[PDB]
């Protein structure tokens, strides 16, 4: 048992017609002080992956290193490593639920809501979440945190089951995704501007955008907003 | 419980879901929680649903001889001083959680207030359970200079995402129009999406198949003549 | 919340952010936080939103059944009202207020009441969460006499920095400038601040 | 839960009722609450079901062991102390246990209770659950080591009605066990809603009930 | 411990065409032990008719409070009260006591007398009103009641067929409650004739 | 200070007159007319707007007042007097009746209510 | 002052009450009288915590005696338990609450008939052919479930109560030091001294 | 303080017939007042004509159904590819959960299939691992609103014949699987009314001697 | 499983342990034997916790049996009382201590004395003329302070016994259904059968 | 405490005020929190002094046999080896420890390693209780590529703030210059510092 102490918030994601989209704010927040704002939250694995990470910073650093270490595990006796016996979304999302509940089974948890994103090998799109207590689900739009309350119903109005995600583009997903980041700016006191947005397409592969910043924010009408009830000037 | 508040043009809309509960029960499937304070003057409530009554039923009941004394007609800011006010001597203990909006001859208003008894202004506010899908919603699509139809459309969405998303909304749609030189217009069950399908079977039983021990004729007239 | 209000050759300037939270809920974002309970005396409010509304009003009420009376009341006066409130009502209270003024015979005053309600006159003041991150800057960078031109930079520059900070802090800048010509409302957005 | 056994004459009685209850909400009206241990030993069973299931499983694992190696039968004494001492190893650590180990053996008719502290009693007559003191009050007053087969398997039937009437957590059905020297026989499950107008009508019993 | 769940009951209203039922158990206990089963819950005031469960002494004060006040209600307004105002009559009386309640779980039934329109409402523990269309449950199997009522109800059911819609959702309701049965009564009310019916039910 | 006049202003004399009452019966007479009908459809109520002086605004002045939605009240004799009464029959249809029972009261009960506040005056010290 | 028995039979009403008083780990007294007389026909019995409950029984005996006086009438038992549960229920509401259980025992003189009143500490009132509290109907009930009948006499009832005592003194952890047995019929109130 | 348990709502149910049987389960999964998903698999088919629902706490759920389906995958190397029969499995899964007697699966589990007479076979378990074979059982958050209604619609439960009058019971005739399915729905459907928890979807699984088949059904998203 | 005493009389020692068991609110058993044999000479009572009682008593039963085995000799009171002390002494610092007091009464057939041994839970052994557990002495020891000689027979042993049982039958709260007597002298250890 | 870490154009600086105390009481007024674990590797400490001090002992036995076996380590492995010991041991420490050192190759580095035992690269660090007053003011005033000079001023102004607003920090400003020229101590009285 421990609290988490250097935390990341909200990581919200995807499904689209050819592929999967994630994306997660670059703060490292310290209680209510906004610590560090160059954190990247977004980890690829491969070419193929991208496992999205919330909740405590030293914790994702471990996890981190857990990946970075089954890469290379892999490659091990390996001459198809970098082809048909490749690290798969699959693979590397029920080994995380392995360690998680395993944590959680001993009294001492990872303190994460993790979110893995990619395309399997037969190009279906693969998006499943994982938390500190071992619970699973897979769900056309995911997101942790702020963004489950937040995010999930502006990106379930584009996809709102299975049958819709044929229907979606990348551009309509990915505008979605852009949206709810700054939904989440406007409302959520632990969130930055400053976000990565990761996009695992079974045609482009794996596009990694870092240093994006929410844009086109309405503030203008707070001029005329005056006092709290009867005050005038 | 999701309930919005909206400015548009030339007045403001407030809506809410219909959906009360009690735990993970629901007790009622098409509560009514848009309340009048005056005719002009409509609040939607939040949090424990007898105080969101209570409260706005005496404010309501004061607001109307206030009225009375004055020959003026009831203004919003009088609503709210008058909640606030209430609710703040009570230090929380009156859940009552309100979005308060109406016309007067000030113009066009809109308000929230806690339990606590404090207040805010805004064009745009959402409170109770399903506030946070609500509000996402207002921050995607809300403008400055709204007309009446937009306004109506941005609410019920909003509402809409609510009931959707949150386990605590549910059920129908509730709308109330309040715009500038006009009745204000009630629009109970504006949508209603959620209409239960057709069961499998009809449950209907043979008269006979309760067993019955004493029968008796009760007596709910009075007294009788002669 | 982050808070100031800086005294000038002219007068005095309040200053505030626009972020009220409930605890990692943003409830509004374009929150007006410098209120008025006279003309040309003014406060910042930090703490309970319902006791500071509720005080504020309270003083409101008494400032003018002051002028009614006495006529215009000092900042000194609005300060011991303030006072009066808070430290009889300590126990029951949550409520840190900085108090400004303009007077034509003191010109610009400041006062900050803090929890307890005691009372500390002082050429400038800063309050709320977001304040203890801009106790180096604010000290470093204040001088007496600035200009308002100076004095709108100094306080633009130091709620920045706290918005940057501080979690509980944020939206825009809002302030209000008490002078002899009169009251003037000033807003400044996060694309103008955070660049700074 | 109602459960009771007695020794008579030719045996011992075994009566339990049937109902499960998860706060007010009856989540069960028909469990077993007497195992099978074997066909010469029957364990009945309140507190937590899963101790009681699993325990007393395991107990028929170790008395057919038992009569593997030695050649002949367990004896009550001895079955209802390997489980009590299964009980004391896990000793303060939570577990709920009542029942009644019920057969027949060389001494004649055994009745041993066991619970989770340990504890190990024979006895003529037992009761546990929460409807055990109406059942006691059937029991003491009409108890004899006189008693026919028949009139022994009424008297545990009625006191159980007796407990399942007056106590909330207590209902559904009666089960009748009867344990002889060549084994237990089965007496059938009885609903207590008709046995309680049956017993009514016939008895005279239960006046101040409306039927 | 829970006030509410100590003496167990229930209480279920319905509506029909041109007419209400109103039923209840017969049980009041202490927690466990079953004390009493002709533990009537259901009471009317003229053509009024209103169901409590909950506290059983709350239950007992409340009738005697609204026993009391629709007498001097009747002798000043010269009538007898209608169901809807004593909804509101009920609701007000509750609220009274927000801060130190009465634990009741009151449910209305009746006529209006003018209209014909058949009425039901049910009543938190502190005056909220739940004015269904179709039916109203209360007491320590309301989440059973839920779920019979919700299947086996239907609009626009006669007298007679109602009567026994009403009956199967409170007998099986109460035979998955521990502190629910121990008898029942049903009332099958129109416009101006009320029969009442005591059903035979399991004793357990 | 203190109200020291616990005592009854209005007595019985020895040939069983109140006095005070017949004394305000009196002031009523001098009072400008007033009268009601009453129809199969309806009731109407009205009186003469006596203006004191034609510099003042009579519309200001209001002699028949609305008590509630359904409730209409005309007087004769003093006009302060009707005035705050008037302020408290609207206060009592609710305090006494719509606080409780959700509706407004029938017109008997809130003449009821209105004529037991001023038999008070009629008693009380 | 933990048990006390009631029940109804024909033409009487009879009520059972221990005899111990505790003080601590001592048994004080083995022949205290748990009950007050009310007025001719009507007798009152009690259980709960110390001192409450032979102040509330005094209090309810002085009201009634009050009006006995005043009307030169003597209320029925309905009448009696009625005020008496009036003010157990205003009693529970109270800054401290008057913990007393009680058993009312009268013979109706204007319908001739024994009636039993079982009213708890929250105000909860039952009429009943036999009654008891806390946990004395536990070893009880299940007795009087099978034997009693309605009409019974008065020496039947009292030997289905010593069935009652017996089952008792055997199943209960506690020494009770037996009863004291008092018979309320329609010539008043009288004690049973060999029991 | 950590809590290593949480409630992923869920609704369960599992009718035996003469020779079939049906596992039914809402397919939303959510925690506190927010939906997870409105299609996440409850019910699954475990080999050997078996299906299986843990109910409750998720990571346990699937944790427990995932060591069950091991457990059957050795038993048919340790014992000559035997089949596992329901009995026999259901004694194994009290094996499994009272292994955790001390840090218990959070989940309320039932089983379904045929016995070895190739009658409808239901198996119901504690979270400790006291389990029974039973006619009808409705598990997790609705199973309060359900089981009053089967045991009035499937055992006619307070029904008489008329004419009677409590004399003669209404007799207890065998219902198809068109029959159950009909009172799954209904269950279900007036379920999602009345609890918040419940709605998106149903699953059904059906066994017969021909194996396992599936039925969905949308259910209201509110 | 409360009340045990013993007496050390002229040529004999005399234990008397009260016969109830009671789980929850219910006597289960008026007939219970709350003491072992540990050899032909020593006889042990003992109280306590539930379970632990009979588990510690027989735990210490077998290892005399053994050591009686073993040395084809019987151990005098004071080894086995030395024995036993040493054992509840381990317990009491141990994970979960065994919640049990005991009395030892034995006839040392070498020094051809009757000796008495009093040993509370924690290992807190005295040797004395007559003792108790729990609050039984606290009813008792002022009447066994009184009327006790070291010259007593075992007649007067037991007729002083008497007393003492009636005195804890009058004043204690609870029901402890009697005591079952037994006698340990040079002839070994019986039972007195009528009580 | 206050601590800070600064890297400038020709290495790193660590900085640090010398007050340790016992609730209100000055336990030690000249404390050094400058800590060697390697010739050019050292850190700044807060938190429990037993667990940093036992911490760095720690990294200093396995720098030292690092160092017999595979030469000079790099300030990166430094930094490894002390979040190793913080983040598994994370349960029973209270460790808020900044890591600065100067390798040829490198140059000046600085890692951050607070409470739960992650790690952070930065330009510069600031850490202890006396830090957060200081936030602002070290985010406007620093600069990359710095002079030593320079960096000695940005160091004794930021930590004359953080003494002069937190309690818990006071004494002497204590400084490490890391350069390729060596290592240099360097101390800053009272007198000095407080006119600044
Ligand atoms: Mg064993
Ligand atoms: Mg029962
Ligand atoms: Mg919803
Ligand atoms: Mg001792
Ligand atoms: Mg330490
Ligand atoms: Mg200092």
């Amino acid at each position: 048992t421990q609290q988490p102490i250097v935390t990341g918030t909200s990581v919200i994601s995807m499904k689209y017609d050819n592929g999967v989209i994630i994306a997660a704010d670059n703060l490292g927040s310290y209680g209510s002080l906004l610590r560090f704002n160059g954190v990247e939250r977004l980890i690829p694995v491969g070419d193929n992956t991208v496992v999205g990470i919330s909740g405590d910073i030293s914790d994702m650093q471990h996890i981190e290193r857990l990946l970075k270490d089954l890469v290379t595990e892999n490659a091990y006796d390996n001459p198809l490593a970098d082809a048909e016996e490749a690290l798969e979304p699959s693979y590397i999302f029920e080994y995380l639920a392995t360690v998680m509940y395993q944590r959680r089974s001993k009294m001492n948890p990872l303190w994460n809501a993790i979110i893995v994103a990619g395309v399997q090998s037969n190009g279906d799109q693969f998006l499943r979440y994982v938390n500190l207590l071992g619970v699973t689900y897979s769900s056309p739009t995911l997101a942790t945190g702020f963004g489950a309350h937040m995010a999930n119903p502006l990106l379930r109005k584009v996809v709102d089951r299975e049958s819709d995600i044929p229907k979606t583009t990348v551009q309509v997903a990915e505008e979605a995704i852009v949206n709810a980041m700054r939904v989440l700016y406007y409302r959520d006191a632990r969130s930055s501007r400053n976000f990565s947005l990761a996009i695992i397409d079974k045609n482009t592969g794996l596009t990694f955008k870092k240093n994006l910043q929410v844009e086109n924010m309405k503030w203008d009408f707070a001029k005329d907003i005056k006092g709290y009830g009867t005050q005038k000037i | 419980t999701t309930i919005v508040g909206v400015k548009f043009n030339n007045g403001v809309v407030i809506a809410a879901d219909t959906r009360s509960t009690q735990g993970p029960i629901v007790a009622d499937k098409n509560c009514a929680k848009l309340h009048r304070i005056s005719p002009k003057i409509w609040c939607a409530g939040a949090g424990t649903a007898a105080d969101t009554e209570a409260v706005t039923q005496l404010i309501g009941s004061n607001i109307e001889l206030h009225s009375l004394y004055t020959s003026r007609e009831p203004r919003v800011v009088s609503a709210l001083q008058m909640l606030k006010q209430h609710l703040f001597k009570y230090q929380g203990h009156i859940g009552a959680y309100l979005i308060v909006a109406g016309v007067d001859p000030t113009g066009s208003h809109l308000f929230s207030i806690h339990a606590h008894g404090s207040t805010d202004v805004g064009y745009y506010l959402s409170l109770g359970s399903g506030s946070l899908a609500a509000m996402a919603v207002l921050e995607s699509h809300w403008k400055q200079d709204l007309t009446k139809e937009e306004a109506i459309k941005l609410a019920s969405d909003a509402i809409q995402a609510g009931i959707w998303n949150d386990l605590g909304s549910g059920s129908n749609v509730d709308v109330c129009v309040m715009e500038i030189g006009k009745d204000a217009e009630y629009l109970r069950n504006y949508l209603t999406p959620n209409v239960r399908e057709e069961k499998q079977k009809s449950y209907k039983f043979p008269r006979g198949t309760t067993a019955v021990l004493k029968e008796s004729i009760v007596n709910i007239c009075d007294i009788q003549e002669e | 919340t982050s808070i100031m209000a800086v005294t000038f050759k002219d007068g005095v300037i309040l200053g505030a952010d626009s972020r009220t939270t409930t605890g990692a809920y943003i409830a509004n974002r374009v929150t007006d936080k410098l209120t008025r309970v006279h003309d040309k005396i003014w406060c910042c409010r930090s703490g309970s939103a319902a006791d500071t509304q509720a005080i504020a009003d309270i003083v409101q009420y008494h400032l003018e059944l002051y002028t009614s009376q006495y006529g215009t009341p000092s900042t000194e006066t609005a300060a011991s009202v303030f006072k009066e409130l808070c430290y009889e009502n300590k126990d029951n209270l949550t409520a840190g207020i900085i108090v400004a003024g303009y007077d034509d015979k003191n010109k610009g005053e400041v006062y900050t009441i803090p929890l307890g309600g005691s009372v500390h006159k002082l050429p400038y003041a800063i309050a709320g969460s977001g304040s203890t991150f801009i106790y180096g800057y604010c000290d470093k960078n204040f001088r007496e006499n600035m200009s308002k031109e100076e004095t709108v930079d100094f306080i633009k520059h130091s709620l920045s920095q706290a918005i940057k900070w501080d979690g509980s802090s944020g939206g825009v800048i809002r302030m209000v400038v008490l002078t002899a010509a009169g009251v003037e409302r000033l807003i400044f957005y996060p694309d103008e601040y955070e660049q700074l | 839960t109602t459960t009771l056994a007695f020794k008579f004459q030719h045996g011992v009685i075994a009566a339990v009722d049937s109902r499960a209850s998860a706060g007010s909400y009856i989540s069960a009206l028909r469990v077993n609450k007497v195992i099978e241990i074997n066909p010469y030993l029957l364990g009945t069973m309140s507190g937590c079901a899963a101790d009681c299931q699993y325990w007393e499983t395991l107990l028929a694992k170790e008395c057919r062991l038992y009569y593997l190696r030695n050649g002949e039968r367990i004896s009550v004494s001895a079955a209802s102390k390997l489980l009590s001492n299964m009980m004391c190893q896990y000793r303060g650590m939570g577990l709920s246990m009542g029942s009644m180990i019920c057969g027949w053996d060389k001494k004649g008719p055994g009745l041993y209770y066991v619970d989770e502290h340990g504890t190990r009693l024979s006895g003529n007559m037992f009761s546990t659950g929460s409807g055990n003191t109406y059942a006691y009050g059937v029991l003491d007053s009409n108890y004899k080591w006189d008693l026919s087969v028949e009139d022994a398997l009424y008297l545990g039937k009625r006191s159980i009605l007796a407990a399942a009437h007056r106590d909330a957590y207590s209902g559904g059905s009666v089960n009748l066990y009867h344990v002889t020297e060549d084994g237990w026989i089965y007496h059938g499950n009885h609903d207590v809603g008709e046995l309680f107008w049956k017993v009514k009508e016939e008895e005279g019993s239960f006046n101040n009930v409306i039927g | 411990s829970d006030p509410s769940s100590i003496n167990g009951g229930i209480v279920v209203a319905m509506t029909g065409k041109d007419c209400v039922a109103i039923a209840c158990d017969l049980r009041l206990g202490s927690q466990s032990l079953g004390v009493s089963n002709k533990f009537e819950k259901i009471f009317h005031y003229g053509h009024v008719f209103l169901g409590i469960t909950g506290l059983a002494t709350d239950v007992t004060t409340l009738n005697e409070m609204f026993r009391y006040k629709t007498n001097l209600y009747k002798l000043k307004e010269e009538r007898a009260i209608e169901p809807e105002t004593f909804t509101q009559l009920v609701s007000s009386s509750l609220y009274e006591r927000r801060f130190g309640p009465y634990f009741v779980g009151p449910v209305v039934a009746g006529i209006n007398s003018k209209s014909g329109k058949p009425f039901i409402a049910g009543f938190d523990l502190i005056g909220c009103i739940d004015e269904a269309k179709d039916f109203i449950v209360s007491g320590t199997a309301s989440d059973q009641l839920f779920g019979m009522c919700e299947s086996l109800y239907e609009p626009n059911l006669e007298p007679e067929d109602l009567f026994e819609t009403i009956s199967q959702a409170l007998l099986n309701a109460a035979d998955r409650d521990a502190l629910s049965g121990w008898g029942a009564v049903v009332y099958i009310i129109k416009k101006d004739e009320v029969v009442k019916r005591y059903l035979k039910m399991r004793q357990d | 200070m203190t109200d020291r006049y616990s005592f009854s202003l209005t007595t019985f004399s020895p040939s069983g007159k109140l006095g005070q009452i017949d004394y305000a019966l009196t002031a009523v007479k001098q009072g400008v007319t007033s009268l009601g009908i009453k129809a199969t459809n309806g009731v109407v109520i009205a009186t003469e707007k006596k203006s004191s002086s034609p510099l003042a605004m009579s519309e200001t002045l209001s002699k028949v007042s609305l008590l509630t939605p359904d409730i209409g009240a005309v007087y004769s004799g003093m006009g302060p007097d009707y005035r705050v009464l008037v302020d408290k029959s609207r206060k009592v249809a609710h305090t006494s009746y719509k606080r409780i029972y959700g509706e407004y009261p029938p017109t008997k009960l809130l003449v009821s209510e209105v004529a037991k506040i001023m038999q008070e005056a009629t008693q009380s010290g | 002052m933990d048990i006390i028995l009631g029940i109804r039979v024909q033409d009487s009403v009879i009520l059972a009450s221990s005899k111990a008083v505790t003080r601590g780990i001592s048994v004080l007294k083995d022949s205290d009288d748990k009950t007050r007389q009310l007025s001719p026909h009507t007798l009152m019995s009690f259980a709960g915590e110390a001192g409450d409950t032979v102040q509330f029984a005094e209090y309810i005996q002085a009201n009634i005696q009050l009006y006995s006086i005043r009307e030169d009438y003597e209320l029925s038992p309905q009448a009696v338990s009625s005020f008496v549960r009036q003010e157990l229920a205003k009693s529970i509401r109270s800054r401290r609450p008057y913990q007393v259980n009680v058993l009312i025992g009268g013979y109706d003189k204007k319908k001739n008939k024994p009636e039993l009143y079982q009213i708890d500490y929250l105000g909860t009132k039952v009429e009943l052919p036999y009654g008891a509290h806390g946990y004395s109907g536990f070893y009880t009930f299940s007795l009087l479930d099978h034997h009693y009948r309605p009409d019974m006499t008065t020496e039947e009832g009292l030997d289905l109560l010593k069935l009652c005592v017996q089952e008792l003194e055997k199943r209960m952890p506690m020494d009770f030091k037996g009863v004291i047995v008092k018979i309320v019929d329609k010539d008043g109130i009288r004690q049973v001294d060999d029991f | 303080q950590f809590n290593p348990y949480g409630d992923n709502g869920g609704t369960i149910l599992g009718i035996a017939g003469e020779d079939f049987a049906v596992l039914a389960g809402d397919t939303r999964n959510i925690t506190d007042y927010s939906i997870n998903s409105r299609y996440e698999p409850k019910v699954f088919d475990c080999g050997d004509n078996i299906v299986m629902s843990a109910n409750g706490f998720a990571a346990d759920g699937d944790a427990l159904v995932k060591r069950f389906k091991n457990s059957v995958k050795w038993y048919h190397f340790d014992h000559n590819d035997k089949k596992l029969s329901i009995n026999s499995a259901a004694r194994n899964i009290q094996h499994l959960l009272y292994g955790k007697r001390f840090f218990p699966y959070y989940v309320h589990t039932i089983i379904a299939g045929l016995d070895e007479d190739g009658k409808g076979a239901v198996y119901s378990f504690d979270p400790v691992g006291s389990y029974e074979r039973e006619q009808c059982r409705a598990g997790g958050a609705a199973a309060s609103l359900i089981m009053p209604f089967l045991d009035n619609q499937v055992n006619f439960k307070n029904q008489y014949e008329p004419g009677t009058n409590g004399k003669v019971k209404k007799p207890l005739k065998y219902l198809s699987v068109e029959e159950v399915i009909k009172l799954v729905r209904d269950s279900f459907t007036s379920a999602t009314e009345r609890h918040i928890q419940v709605g998106d979807g149903l699953e059904i699984l059906i066994v017969t001697k021909d194996g396992v088949r599936k039925e969905f059904y949308e259910l209201k998203r509110d």
